[PDB]
RNA sequence: CGUAAAGCGCACGCAGGCGGUUUGUUAAGUCAGAUGUGAAAUCCCCGGGCUCAACCUGGGAACUGCAUCUGAUACUGGCAAGCUUGAGUCUCGUAGAGGGGGGUAGAAUUCCAGGUGUAGCGGUGAAAUGCGUAGAGAUCUGGAGGAAUACCGGUGGCGAAGGCGGCCCCCUGGACGAAGACUGACGCUCAGGUGCGAAAGCGUGGGGAGCAAACAGGAUUAGAUACCCUGGUAGUCCACGCCGUAAACGAUGUCGACUUGGAGGUUGUGCCCUUGAGGCGUGGCUUCCGGAGCUAACGCGUUAAGUCGACCGCCUGGGGAGUA
C-alpha cells in the first residue's frame, strides 16, 4: 500500500533532512497520499465497509494533524494546504 | 554454617511467594534455601526455646510422614517434653478440656492390661479393651504425660500440619516451625527455614533441639 | 492517561505497603519531591532518594513498626476533576488533628501543621495517618 | 451499575471536561492583611429590667457575602522557549476463517435421459398418508443446476462490534516484533452528529437443489389448530435499496498507573551447544485454577468485580409500561 520508493518521494520533497521521518508535514502528505490514491479502490467496491473504517481512521487522524500545525505554525499551516489543496 | 549435606535447600517447582527472602534458584526448577539467613535464624530459635525451656517447659513436638515420626519418638522422650507423631487429633488443644477426659480411657487400660483388669470377660471380647489400649496409645500416647497446656509446640512442617499453625497459634503457644519452601509460614512463631521431606536433616533438628532442651530442664 | 500523576504518586504507596514492599519509584517530577520532601520531613515514609539526568525516577523507602504498613491511610484529595483550596482558618484536621494532611501554600508545600502557623493557607493535596 | 433497579450493541468524533516533564514570566483562580458596604429587630454570648417566666432591652459577636487597595507565587490557568517516557511517522519482516471483487475444484442432494432388472419402496413406538407393474426403489453411465465447504478444525486465529472457514488471483484495512531513525504532548474522553450493525421482515428484480414458516394429507389424543410421518408456498441464495432491533451476554463503559504465583496454548525475536525432540531470556494475544484484597454471598482475582485517576452513559419500590 503505497510502497517504499512511493513513500520517499513524499519526504524527499517534504524534506528538511533526509531522515526525516516524523515530521508533520511529511505525515499529512503521506495521508494524503494514500487517501487519495485510496479512493481508487473504494470508487468502485463501495460495499467494501471494513476497509473504510480504515480509511476514516487516516483522515480524520489526518486532521488532528492538522489542527497541531496550525496553533503551532501557521506559516507551516497556511504553506500546506495552499499546496495540498485543502479545505473542500 | 555447614554442618550437614542435608539441609540445604528442596521440595519443589511450585514455591510460595512468602517464601521470598532466604532463596537461591538451581536446576531441576528447584529452590536451594540461603542457608546463610536461615542458621543465624534458628540460633535464636534454639535460644529462645531454651529460655522456656529452663522455665520448666512444657514443650510440643508433633510429626507425621512415617518418615519423620520415628526421629521425633526418639527426640522428645530422648529425656523430656512431649511429643505426638501419628494422625495428630485436630483439636488436642483447642478443645483439650474434652481429650484431657479420653486419657481417663487410656490410662486405665495402659495398666489394666498387663497386671490389672483385661480378662474378666471373653478373649475376643476382651481382646476389644486392648486395640482401644493400643488405639488410645496409638494416637493419644505421646501426651499422655502433659497434663494442663502447652508452654511450646515445636513442629517439623507447617502445611502437613497446617492444623496446627491454625491451633496453636491460637492459645498462643509458642511454635518452632521447619517450613519448606513450599508451605506459608504466617502463622508460626519462629519460622525456621528447612527442609520437611528430608531424614537425615530433620533428625540434624530434633538433634538440634535435642541439645538445649536437654540443658533447660534446671 | 496517566492525568493525575500525583493520584498515581499516592496510589503506588498504598499498594507497596499492601504487598510489603521496601521501596517503591515513579517518574519524578518537581512536584513530587515536594510531597516526598514533607512526607519524610515527619517521618511516615523513610528515606527517598532520586538518581537521574533524563529519566528522574525517585525511589521512595517505605516504613514499618511493625510488619503492618506505617501509613494507615493516604488520600489524594485535590482533583483534578475538583481542586479543593481551604483558608487559613477553614483548614480541617485529620485523624483529631494527629494525622497529617499535605497543603500547598504560597511558600512551598508543606504540612497543614506548619502551614497553620505561618498564618496562612492554600490547596489541600491529600492526608496520612 | 457481573446476577438485586441500572454499562448505550459497537465505533469515529465537534462542543465541553481533564492533561506528561523543564525554565522564565504573568498574577486570572488561589491565598494573607487592610478597607468599605453587609439597615434594624430576629440567632447566639456576658449583663440588665418587669417578684420569675414568657416579654422588653444595653453592649459584643456574628450576618458563612460582595467590590477595591496592598502584596505572596507553591499549585492551577494564559503566554513564551524547550525536552523526551505519552502519541504519532518511516526502514524490515511475520502471522492471520479481516473486508470487496473475479475464477474455480471435489463430495453429496434432487432432477432428467438411457442400460439392466423386479415387486415392493418410504416411513413409524406400531401404522397410514405418499411413491410403484405407464414399471419405482437398487445398480451403472451421463448431463443439468443450485447451495454448503467434511477431514485439517483446536476453552486455535482474525475483526470495533455484528461477524468471519475448500483452493487460486487481483484490489484493500488492522495487528505484532527488531535495531535505529524523526516530529516533539501533536494527548484521554465525548451529549448532540456521522457510520456500522445477526436473525427474522420489507421493496424491485434474478435463482430456487436442499431445508422449510403458512398450508395440505396420515396419524396421536380424552380434544391435538402441536410433539411424529409424507409433501409443500414464502423464505433462506445474488444484486441494489430498507429496517436498526436480539440473552446484539466475558449480562463486566473507554483510557491509564499500580498490585504475591502456577500450568498450558498461539505468535515474533536475543543468546548459549542445532552440540540430540533441547536449556536460558525478552514481547503481543489468549485458557483454567488460584493468594492479598474485594463482594450480600456466589464468585473476580495482573485481560479484576483489587488499588486509584479522567470522561461518558445509566438507576432510584412492584404492577401500570416500556405502555399512552
Amino acid at each position: 500500500s503505497l510502497s517504499t520508493e512511493a513513500t520517499a518521494k513524499i519526504v524527499s520533497e517534504f524534506g528538511r533532512d533526509a531522515n526525516d521521518t516524523g515530521s508533520t508535514e511529511v505525515q499529512v502528505a503521506l495521508l494524503t497520499a494514500q487517501i487519495n490514491h485510496l479512493q481508487g479502490h473504494f470508487a468502485e467496491h463501495k460495499k467494501d465497509h471494513h476497509s473504510r473504517r480504515g480509511l476514516l481512521r487516516m483522515v480524520s487522524q489526518r486532521r488532528k494533524l492538522l489542527d497541531y500545525l496550525k496553533r503551532k505554525d501557521v506559516a507551516r499551516y497556511t504553506q500546506l494546504i495552499e499546496r495540498l489543496g485543502l479545505r473542500r | 554454617m555447614l554442618k550437614a549435606g542435608v539441609h540445604f535447600g528442596h521440595q519443589t517447582r511450585y514455591w510460595n511467594p512468602k517464601m521470598k527472602p532466604f532463596i537461591f534458584g538451581a536446576r531441576n526448577k528447584v529452590h536451594i534455601i540461603n542457608l546463610e539467613k536461615t542458621v543465624p535464624m534458628f540460633n535464636e530459635a534454639l535460644a529462645e526455646l531454651n529460655k522456656i525451656a529452663s522455665r520448666k517447659g512444657k514443650i510440643l513436638f508433633v510429626g507425621t510422614k512415617r518418615a519423620a515420626s520415628e526421629a521425633v519418638k526418639d527426640a522428645a522422650l530422648s529425656c523430656d517434653q512431649f511429643f505426638v507423631n501419628h494422625r495428630w487429633l485436630g483439636g488436642m488443644l483447642t478443645n483439650w478440656k474434652t481429650v484431657r477426659q479420653s486419657i481417663k480411657r487410656l490410662k486405665d487400660l495402659e495398666t489394666q492390661s498387663q497386671d490389672g483388669t483385661f480378662d474378666k470377660l471373653t478373649k475376643k471380647e476382651a481382646l476389644m479393651r486392648t486395640r482401644e489400649l493400643e488405639k488410645l496409645e496409638n494416637s493419644l500416647g505421646g501426651i499422655k504425660d502433659m497434663g494442663g497446656l502447652p508452654d511450646a509446640l515445636f513442629v517439623i512442617d507447617a502445611d502437613h500440619e497446617h492444623i496446627a499453625i491454625k491451633e496453636a497459634n491460637n492459645l498462643g503457644i509458642p511454635v518452632f516451625a521447619i517450613v519448606d519452601t513450599n508451605s506459608d509460614p504466617d502463622g508460626v512463631d519462629f519460622v525456621i527455614p528447612g527442609n520437611d521431606d528430608a531424614i537425615r536433616a530433620v533428625t540434624l533438628y530434633l538433634g538440634a533441639v535435642a541439645a538445649t532442651v536437654r540443658e533447660g530442664r534446671s | 492517561s496517566m492525568q493525575d500523576p500525583i493520584a498515581d504518586m499516592l496510589t503506588r504507596i498504598r499498594n507497596g505497603q499492601a504487598a510489603n514492599k521496601a521501596a517503591v519509584t515513579m517518574p519524578s517530577s518537581k512536584l513530587k519531591v515536594a510531597i516526598a520532601n514533607v512526607l519524610k520531613e515527619e517521618g511516615f515514609i523513610e528515606d527517598f532518594k532520586v538518581e537521574g539526568d533524563t529519566k528522574p525516577e525517585l525511589e521512595l523507602t517505605l516504613k514499618y513498626f511493625q510488619g503492618k504498613a506505617v501509613v494507615e491511610s493516604i488520600q489524594r484529595v485535590s482533583r483534578p476533576g475538583l481542586r479543593i483550596y481551604k483558608r487559613k482558618d477553614e483548614l480541617p484536621k485529620v485523624m483529631a488533628g494527629l494525622g497529617i494532611a499535605v497543603v500547598s501554600t504560597s511558600k512551598g508545600v508543606m504540612t497543614d501543621r506548619a502551614a497553620r502557623q505561618a498564618g496562612l493557607g492554600g490547596e489541600i493535596i491529600c492526608y496520612v495517618a
